[PDB]
Parts: C-alpha cells; structure tokens; sequence
C-alpha cells in the first residue's frame, strides 16, 4: 500500500541529452515523469515583443513568434524568477522578467543576418543559449541594405502546457519492455520488426517469451535539452515540480477534508 | 520564408542549421551526411532541414520601402 | 476568437476550487475526487498508486472532456478504509516515491560527472 | 494560427477539419520521442482507395531518413512500394512504415503498431 | 499634423498636406506609402 523505491542508473550524460533507466517504479509514475520533462519544467522565454521598427521583409508577428522559439540559458535563474501573475509589480520587474534587446540595420551591400547573437540581455545569466560561450546563432532574420530591425523583448517563466517555447526538450525518448515479454505491442510478424537499442536477445530471437507474471519495468529515458537548461537540469526539476504538483494538491486535499 | 527555428515534431533546434547545411552541401557532401554533420537523427529534423525553401532570399531582391 | 487563452488549463478561476470531494451514492465508502486544472499527468499516478493499496477496491481517473481542464478520480475503500484516507495516501506515498528518486538521479548525476 | 475547424488536405483527396489539438505530452510518440504532426483516422482510406497516400507516406520516412527528395512520378516501374519497404528497412524501421507508438496519456504502448510517417500536407 | 509619407519609387520622405495632388517633390511618383506609427503595438510571442 506504499510508495516504491525505484533506482536510477545513468548510461549518458552530455551537454545535449541525458540517457538513463529507472527501475522499479509503475508506468504511470514513468509517463507523468515523462510528460513532466515536456509540459511542467519551467524555462524562460520571449514572451512579450514591442516593435519599434522593422523594414524587414517578415511581419512583426512573424518576428515575435520566432523571437519566442529562441531557447535561453533558464538553468539557476529559472527558480529565482516568479511567474508574472505572482510578481507584485506593474507589468514587469527583474524578479519576474529578463529585458532583451534588439537594434540591427542593414547599411553593407551583402545581407544581414539578424542571428540570436543580436538578442542583447540585461540579465547576463539568461542569454540565448547559441550565444552562450561549435554550433551557430539561430537566424532571426536576413536584412537586406536599407532594412532595419529595432525591437525590445521581456522574457517570462513559464512550462510547456502554456506553449511549446516553453517547452525544455528536443526529443524525450521513452521506452519500455524493449523485448516485448508483456505483450503490450502484438506483432502480426515479430521477425519483421527491428531490435530495440535496449534489446537483450540473440538475433535469431524476435522477442522475449510471453511473461504472464510480469509488470512495466526499467523504463529507458533520453531525454534530449532544447538549450535552456541542462538534461540533468530537466529531470530533477521534472522530479521536483511533479513533487510540489502533488504537495499542493495534498494542501488543498487537507483543506477540502478538514471543511468538511 | 525562412528556416523555421525549432523543429515542429519535436522542438529541437534547427534555425542555426540552415546556413551551415547549405555550406556542407557546396562542400560535396550528399544531403544525408550533411545533415548527419549537423546532428539531425530524427527523420522529424531531417524533414526540416531537407524540405525547406528559403523563400526570403527572394523577398530579398525587392528594394526596401524606404532608403 | 473562440481561442481560450492556454493559461486555462493550468490557473484556477478566481472561486474555483482546486479539489471536491462528492460522497458516491451507488455503492458504500466511494466518493468522487473533482480536481480542477490538472490532468492525466496527476490522475494517472494517483490512480496507479491508488491501485497499489488492497484496501481500495476500485480506483479509476477520467478526464470528462480533453477541451474542459478537469479530472474525475472515483476511490472505493474496503469499509473499514476512507477513500479520503486512501487518496492522502497515494499523495504521500508518490511523493516520497518522488523525492527518493530525485536525490537517487542527483546521486548517479554525480556518480555519472565524476566517474 | 490553425485551429479546430480549420480544413486541412493532403495530396491524395484526404480532406478534413482539425477535430482537436494535443500537445506533445497528449500525443502518441515512437520509442525515438516522435510525436505525430497530424494524426488522422483510418477509416478514410480504405473505401476512397488512396493508396498514394500510404506509399507517399513511406517514401517520405525513406527519404527523410535517406537525405533525398522521392520520386512519386506516376508511372515509373524503378519504383515500387517493395523496393520503398526495403529502402526503410535499411534505416532500422519496420519496412511497411509501421511504428510502436505510446499512449501519450498513459505512456502505455499500443497494441496495434501504427502506420506513421512524413506526408505533404495542405492548409486550405 | 505633417502626414509623412514616402515614395513608391524614390523612397523619399516629403511631406504633404491635405487637398493636396499626390505627388513625390523628388520625381514626381503617384504612389506614396505612410510611415509606421510611433504607437505602442505588442506581441506575445506565440
Ligand atoms: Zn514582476
Ligand atoms: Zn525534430
Ligand atoms: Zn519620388
């Protein structure tokens, strides 16, 4: 009637993803982990542009959307800032926003590219993430001599369910069972089918025996980081945030039992 | 018009590939191994970059409104 | 024009309460737990952890309509249990499921950065 | 920005409206975590007999996979859907273009392995 | 009160009053375009 204890073992850990199991835990606690990864691990991003010229061949909004896909380094700022809703200030403050800035003009013949370099922060700790000290600078926009791009943007915390932007992952592989012994996948041909990565089997094996005893696992993760905070970073503020998720609803669960 | 900035399957990343990309490919380098040397595994990315028309260098033959 | 705006299905409307707890009539000790602007993501593992207790003798989640923010979870106890006590439960149980493999991933991330 | 209600086609006649939106948490997703752009109903191919869409979609995992453009010319015996399978096959997918995928809300796999890939959609 | 605009073929900034031709002081253009406002117009990135 209690928790589990599951283990974690980490097969790998770079700056671009992590790959790691977790074992003994239910597959409801794996797939919430896992949408946690994509819809609960708050980041900041652009969301909020003012214009205040733009002779660029794009529109405003077409610049705006683009400027909030740009990921930005969220990993120790993130848990400082607060949500504007919770902020006691007007529209913006430091401690619930981070100012960027934008002034780019084409004069030179050959076409300018507007990159995720030209995004000028007042926060050092929260810049674009191609911009942070390889790979380059994500193109806002190409300038042709005589166009000019001015803007100013206000960068806010927020998680996936608000907006994909928001969103820390590239890519969560998730997988379980990768020899199909629970039979929760029935192939019409199992010789058919390629051998998972995770796959323990000799080749002339398509999968594993029926296991009719048997319960979802060591679930495998790669979790894959957009740039704004470490995979590591993901996880465990996944872990946490999932975990206040559930503190608060205890809250007001106690609150609601205790009124009556 | 322009490469988009994150992959629409799957978020990653793929404005800052397109010139680099370009540059693989007057380098000789077939459209697969060029995008296997930006890093993009998923067929989702690859579709990105592989289908994409940059539009804006031809939005870029008009002259501006103003000089 | 008929887009809600997307902080809906997360934020609580002012005077909207974020759990109800309705005694189920049908049968003896169930009640029905209405939890407003969450999802599967918390229905699914208070469920499953539900399941875990053999004194719940039903638990099931459903999300009544995917464009509406809410989530119903149905407990039934055995009558010497309270589905309210077996709901806490499965809250607490989750969360201490939760920080053992957090501070269990901060441990292998550093197993993992050092060797 | 679509929407439900908005109506969306591929090449193939397959016309319809956009019942409702997931997010990438919501939708189901391959081992690799690929969550399909559009999901849409099986039940609209086999009476309207569009199979230029099924092999569109399989000669789009190939060449997405592959790094080229296919060749969907309509009478063209150098391609077939064999030669398309054992293309796919090649990348390490099912070689009909058929994939495990996850229930998105439970993280369960789904019994039936699903038919996905890349497939030239139209906003209308 | 001046009402700026600019050529379609110029691109010159002249300005013209009403009851006015529309005529570029330039080269004589009869295409003009407004200015962008100075008004405050935001966007969500989204
Ligand atoms: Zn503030
Ligand atoms: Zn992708
Ligand atoms: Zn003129």
């Amino acid at each position: 009637p209690y928790a589990n204890q599951p283990t974690v073992r980490i097969t790998e850990l770079t700056d671009e993803n992590v790959k790691f199991i977790i074992e003994n835990t239910d597959l409801a606690v794996a797939n919430s982990i896992r949408r946690v990864f994509i819809a609960e691990v708050p980041i900041i991003a652009i969301d909020w542009v003012q214009i205040d010229a733009n002779s660029s061949v794009l529109h405003d909004e077409f610049i705006a959307h683009r400027l909030g896909l740009i990921p930005l380094t969220s990993d120790d700022i993130v848990d400082k800032l607060q949500y504007s809703r919770d902020c006691t200030c007007e529209e913006f403050c430091p401690e619930c926003s981070v100012e960027f800035t934008l002034d780019v003009r084409c004069n030179e013949d050959q076409t300018r590219h507007v990159t995720s370099r030209d995004l000028i922060s007042n926060s050092p700790r929260v810049i674009p993430v191609t911009s942070r000290n390889e790979q380059d600078d994500i193109l806002i926009v190409k300038l042709r001599k005589g166009q000019e791009l001015r803007l100013r943007a206000y960068a806010k915390k927020g998680f996936g369910k608000e907006h994909a932007k928001w969103n820390p992952t590239a890519g969560v592989a998730f997988e379980y069972d990768p020899d199909n012994a629970l039979r929760h996948t029935v192939y019409p041909k199992p010789e058919e089918w390629p051998k998972s990565e995770y796959s323990e089997l000799d080749e002339d094996e398509s999968q594993a025996p029926y296991d009719p005893n048997g319960k979802p696992e060591r679930f495998y993760y790669n979790v894959e980081s957009c740039g704004s905070l470490r995979p590591e970073t993901i996880v465990l503020s996944a872990l946490s945030g999932l975990k206040k998720k559930l503190s608060d609803l205890q809250t007001q669960l106690s609150h609601e039992i205790q009124s009556d | 018009m322009i490469i988009p900035v994150r992959c629409f399957t799957c978020g990653k990343i793929v404005g800052n590939k397109w010139e680099a990309y370009l540059g693989l490919l007057q380098a000789e380098y077939t459209e697969g191994d060029a995008l296997d040397a930006l890093g993009l595994k998923r067929y989702c990315c690859r579709r990105m970059l592989l289908a994409h028309v940059d539009l804006i260098e031809k939005l870029l033959n008009y002259a501006p409104l103003e000089k | 024009m008929n887009a809600p705006p997307a902080f809906e299905s997360f934020l609580l409307f002012e005077g909207e309460k974020k759990i109800t707890i309705n005694k189920d009539t049908k049968v003896p000790n169930a009640c029905l737990f209405t939890i407003n602007k969450e999802d599967h993501t918390l229905g699914n593992i208070i469920k499953s952890q539900l399941l875990k207790d053999p004194q719940v003798l039903f638990a099931g989640y459903k999300v009544p309509h995917p464009l509406e923010h809410k989530i119903i979870i149905r407990v039934q106890t055995t009558p010497d249990y309270s589905p309210q006590e077996a709901f806490t439960n499965a809250i607490t149980d989750l969360i201490s499921e939760l920080s053992l493999l957090e501070e269990r991933f901060r441990v292998a991330i550093k197993d993992k950065q050092e060797g | 920005i679509p929407q439900i209600g908005d109506k969306f086609a591929s090449r193939h006649g397959q016309k319809g409206t956009c019942g409702i939106q997931y997010r990438q948490e919501d939708m189901p997703f391959t081992c690799e975590g690929i969550t399909p752009d559009i999901i849409i109903n099986p039940h609209a191919i086999p009476s309207r007999m569009t199979i230029g869409h099924l092999i569109e979609c399989l000669q789009g995992k190939v060449s997405a996979n592959k790094g080229e453009i296919g060749d969907a010319t309509p009478f063209n015996d150098a391609v077939n859907v064999q030669k398309i399978s054992n293309l796919l096959s090649d990348y390490g997918y099912h070689l009909r273009g058929n994939e495990v995928l996850y229930n998105g809300f439970t993280g369960r796999k789904i019994t039936s392995q699903i038919f996905i890939g890349p497939t030239y959609y139209q906003r209308l | 009160q001046p009402m700026i605009y600019i050529c379609g073929e110029c691109h010159t900034e002249n300005e013209i009053k009403s009851r006015d031709p529309i005529r570029c002081r330039e080269c004589g253009y009869r295409i003009m375009y407004k200015k962008r406002t100075k008004r405050l117009v935001v966007f969500d990135a989204r």
